[PDB]
């Protein structure tokens, strides 16, 4: 049915809404028939899933809302026909990991094109990632751990990269609350990154130590948030004011807020991560006086510290063999 | 009581019945005993002194003498008498741990 | 940076300590 | 295990004080008694034995 | 042209000529210009590189034959006009190999051809009635070509590296290594270059073709593999080891005087002692140049990895000549930061800090404070970093077990036979505890470490990653392992670490989500 260019040649006729018709026509045409349809079955799952992929950015300031109901559409479509077949997408999902890491190889940030995020989020979606190992979902941990440390924030449009990196592993932990410690890190590089304008606190050595947003906050309360709109992003982060940057600050500072209180609390040393981040949330707070957030979180992390009780460990302490 | 050699000490030796010599780190430090305080310290080496040993009474022109090893190659006799000064040296192929005389 | 030149001075430093 | 024997005849081991389970470092009899030793250790505590 | 070429060189070839040489030999000199005017110009002829290989060969024959060896008899004006046509020849091969917009692979890639064949040829072919190999005013020439053939930007390619010059890469492929006696008496010829002050003015700029020159492990001083010749006689070239090594020892000093670059200041401590320091009669002399590279302390952002690059050359040259650094373990203890996590080079200090720490001269209180640092470093940190640093607090651990007690506080244990005032005295010291450990404390003796506790490893037990966690469950497990291998624990990368978890022991099916989200994918859908 198709291989990968056959969809493509296929249909591409109509915009948005025709594309999962014949998606499910394909679909009516194999498993209705399936005396023999098993290869076709699982090539057009990959074939799906790819298409997605070289579809999710292509040019979204046309019609956006039927683009909207036909990803959605298709997401559903895609992940209620493989509920019964994981054993041919997972192939895909894994060699789609193998050339992206082959594409960060050469390419310093710019082979990061903006429909790998969507695809951490509909993994993500067709699996839950509470287990310890999973085949294709600690690949792509690992590398949005690669991405969240291994890529240089200097411009805005990597930033918000990395804010919804931030947003699809907290969806990851959100069930499994593990640590990964190098979100501690990103949240370190950017929460002082938007006010170093470096003679304060030394050691986290930004990218881009100039940039960060002024002392005359216009302290509107509408301010708008994620904006899943990767696409308008890449032209917001060129044609930038202030209002960006403030909304993917404070889309950062409540992914904080919601990482602090759903996995941090179960930490030992959670008195030992939040010293640099409150240092740096105090030089908000005294900075400003405008953003109730960081009095919020300083409030809170300041409680969760009080009544803890942090005690020395005992970790040593073996049963006796008999 | 408690004598405060600022270094981790490395070798504690007893010259008199009253004053004792602590070497460790680049110098060694000489305690009287009865008054609980320090009056020489010798600082002659680059490295850490590793090891002491004294002689007494024995037949020499120096009448008392306390050597000291070092971990640089050296090693070297101090005269007790005229305020630890040092009289003579040998040095070594390589760091000197642990070091004696007759 | 250096700008002087390889010296040797460290080595007459603890020479003469 | 500080092990003390004989001088001059290294087949009898005269007694085996086990001291702490740390290294024993140090070990020198006393210069005016003679049946004491003592022996400081990585454990932070010396201690005289009679033997 | 091409046509006029062949003719020329059938004529040249023939028999003998005089003002047929004549005028095949002053076409040289048009060939030359043609070339230098089609520069940047023209860029793909091809007539240019066969007119250089046929005046190469008809030079070559008129060598052969009619070369300026000596005189008899009235033969006056033959040997200088033969020689004066071989000079004309060189002197317009070091124009072509100076004179080169970029990499054009023809006017400079085929004149060191030229010249070097044509030295190689003129090793005889002189008044020498003995074993010379004496090319020592063409290589010099040559030489001053090659430092002066500036090209755009590929010398020092500010990324990394020394010098990406072609004709420079192609002469340390196989005009510099595979031999003996021409490096030699290129560093001859470089130690007395360097001492006229005009080429040295010039000298002392481009260094990094020198970089790509020297940074590959294959000298004729270096005893681990050796070598061939293909000169004829070489004249006592190989026997002056003694003057190899000196002549090593003073360019490389005296190029390290000038206009050092960040770039080529960190190749230069990367290979300062695996490359160049057992080429040096006495390699004290590098001592005050790492030791300030060691303990530099400059306002620049990455003038931090430097340190950690001098550590290398300096302990090497500490422990070949036990001289000192004071405050070795203090300058050590603020050498390790959040920095040197994230840093290029972790197992080049880590391999290197196995023995540091492995001192048997050294504290409890250090030790606790070298692993208490490194582990409030090490909870914001990449798995590259996780999976050697904690077996290397295991093997500290293991090397000094009063250290256990920031693992293991038993006086923080609840058994079932306590008084009641026991558990009471317990409730209250637990409520009444802090820990003292201080990160801004220089001292690791004067940080409280010992004193308090470790809790980073306990929280780093639930990682993102199985095998590291698994690897962080060691410090509940007991310790059994008496050490772990480090130089096989130590380069785990983010690349090699998917490579094999792509490539793993076994292969299990992948399982599905009974968690519907439909509408709210994320909380950002």
């Amino acid at each position: 049915r198709t291989h990968d260019a056959l969809l493509d040649q296929v249909k591409k006729l109509d915009l948005d809404d025709h594309p999962k018709i014949v998606k499910n026509i394909i679909k009516a045409y194999q498993p209705k028939l399936a005396e023999g349809n098993k290869e076709k079955l699982g090539k057009f799952t990959a074939v799906l899933l790819r298409h997605i992929i070289f579809l999710s950015n292509q040019n979204y300031l046309k019609n956006v809302q039927s683009f909207k109901r036909t990803q959605n559409a298709l997401i559903s479509i895609l992940k209620s026909l493989s509920e019964k077949y994981n054993r041919e997408l997972s192939e895909e999902c894994r060699d789609y990991i193998n050339e992206m890491q082959a594409r960060y190889k050469k390419n310093h940030f710019d082979a990061l094109s903006n429909g790998d995020l969507v695809f951490f989020s509909i993994i993500g979606i067709l699996f839950s990632t509470s287990d310890q190992y999973h085949l294709v979902i600690t690949p792509a941990l690992i590398l949005m751990s690669q991405f969240l440390e291994q890529i240089k924030f200097n411009s805005l449009k990597r930033i918000a990269f990395g804010a919804v990196l931030v947003r699809i592993v907290s969806q990851y932990q959100r069930i499994s609350k593990r640590y990964i410690p190098e979100v501690v890190y990103f949240f370190q590089k950017i929460l002082l990154t938007f006010i170093v304008e470096p003679l304060d606190f030394e050691n986290i050595r930004l990218d881009s130590y100039e940039l960060g947003l002024p002392l005359d906050v216009d302290f509107t309360k509408k301010r708008s948030t994620i904006i899943p709109l990767h696409t308008l992003s890449t032209m917001d982060t060129e044609a930038h004011p202030v209002d960006q940057c403030v909304s993917v600050l404070l889309n950062v500072m409540e992914s904080l807020d919601a990482t602090i209180s759903t996995v941090w609390k179960s930490l030992p040393a959670f008195n030992e991560i939040i010293l640099p981040i409150q240092q740096l949330l105090s030089a908000y707070t005294s900075k400003y006086s405008d953003f109730e957030k960081p009095r919020n979180i300083l409030n809170k992390v300041e409680k969760l510290t009080k009544f803890t009780e942090h005690i020395p460990l005992a970790l040593q302490n073996h049963k006796p063999v008999s | 009581y408690s004598l405060n050699h600022d270094q981790p000490v490395e070798n504690v030796i007893a010259v008199s019945p009253t004053q004792i010599v602590s070497c460790g780190g680049n110098n060694f430090k000489v305690w009287d005993l009865t008054s609980n305080k320090k009056l020489y310290e010798r600082g002659n080496f680059n490295k850490a002194v590793t090891c002491l040993d004294y002689v007494e009474n024995f037949d020499s022109p120096m009448q008392s003498a306390l050597i000291a090893s070092s971990l640089d190659g050296h090693v070297k006799v101090f005269d007790p008498l005229d305020n630890f000064q040092v009289k003579f040296g040998w040095k070594f192929s390589g760091p000197v741990l642990s070091c004696a005389v007759s | 940076t250096a700008t002087t030149t390889g010296t040797v001075t460290v080595i007459l430093s603890q020479a003469l300590q | 295990l500080v092990s003390v024997y004989d001088s001059y005849n290294p087949r009898t081991i005269l007694l085996s004080i086990n001291a702490s389970t740390h290294p024993t470092h140090v070990t020198k009899f006393h210069t005016q008694d003679n049946k004491i030793l003592a022996t400081a250790s990585d454990d932070r505590v010396t201690r005289l034995w009679d033997i | 042209d091409i046509a006029k070429r062949l003719t020329a060189a059938g004529d040249r070839k023939q028999y003998n000529s005089i003002i047929k040489l004549i005028n095949e030999l002053v076409i040289p000199e048009n060939v030359t210009q043609l070339e230098e005017d089609e520069t940047e110009k023209n860029l793909r002829f091809l007539v240019m590189s066969l007119f250089q290989i046929f005046r190469k060969l008809f030079s070559r024959g008129d060598l052969t034959l009619p070369s300026s060896k000596k005189s008899t008899l009235e033969k006056e004006q033959f040997v200088n006009w033969c020689r004066k046509v071989y000079e004309a020849f060189k002197t317009k091969l070091l124009a072509i190999i100076s004179d080169i917009p970029f990499e054009t692979s023809l006017g400079l890639d085929s004149l060191d051809v030229y010249l070097q064949l044509a030295e190689l040829e003129s090793t005889h072919f002189a008044s020498e009635k003995g074993a010379p190999f004496f090319p020592n005013k063409t290589f010099r020439k040559l030489i001053i070509a090659l430092w002066s053939s500036n090209m755009g930007e590929i010398e020092d390619v500010k990324s990394s590296g020394a010098s990406e010059n072609l004709i420079i890469v192609e002469f340390t492929e196989k005009y510099y290594t595979k031999f003996a006696d021409i490096q030699y008496y290129f560093q001859s010829e470089f130690n007395q270059l360097l001492e006229d002050p005009a080429y040295q003015d010039l000298l002392l700029k481009n260094v990094g073709k020198w970089l790509a020159l020297v940074n590959h492990d294959k000298h004729c001083s270096s005893v681990d593999a050796d070598l061939e010749i293909f000169v004829p006689n070489p004249p006592q070239a190989i026997e002056n080891e003694s003057k190899f090594k000196s002549n090593f020892e003073k360019n490389w000093l005296s190029l390290l005087n000038g206009q050092l670059s960040l770039q080529q200041y960190k190749s230069i401590l990367l290979i300062l002692h695996k490359r160049i320091i057992p080429h040096f009669h006495t390699p004290t002399k590098l001592m005050d140049f790492l030791t300030d590279s060691y303990n530099l302390q400059s306002s620049n952002k990455n003038a931090g990895v430097v340190p950690i690059l001098a550590l290398n050359g300096l302990f090497e040259l500490m422990k070949r000549f036990n001289l000192e650094y004071p405050n070795f373990y203090m300058k050590l203890y603020q050498i390790i930061n959040p920095d040197l996590m994230h840093v290029k080079y972790r197992a080049r200090f880590f391999r290197l800090m196995d023995v540091f720490l492995s001192s048997t001269h050294l504290s409890a209180h250090l030790v606790a404070s070298f692993i208490k640092k490194l582990a409030r470093l090490t909870l914001e940190s990449p798995p590259s970093a996780i999976v050697t640093v904690i077996p290397f607090i295991y093997n500290l651990i293991r090397k000094h077990p009063n250290c256990m007690i920031m693992l293991h506080n038993p006086a923080f244990i609840s058994n079932p036979f306590q008084t009641p005032d026991q558990v009471a005295n317990l409730k209250t010291l637990k409520e009444n505890y802090v820990d003292p450990f201080d990160v801004h404390e220089s001292d690791p003796e004067l940080t409280h470490a010992l004193d308090s506790s470790l809790w980073e490893l306990a929280s780093l037990m639930e990682h993102y990653h199985p095998n590291v966690a698994t690897l962080a469950k060691i410090f509940a497990q007991p310790f059994k392992k008496l050490s772990y291998n480090m130089e096989d624990f130590l380069d785990w990368n983010y690349d090699s670490l998917l490579n094999a978890e792509s490539s793993r022991k076994l292969k299990t099916l992948p399982t599905l989500e009974f968690e519907a989200f439909t509408n709210v994918f994320d909380n950002e859908d």
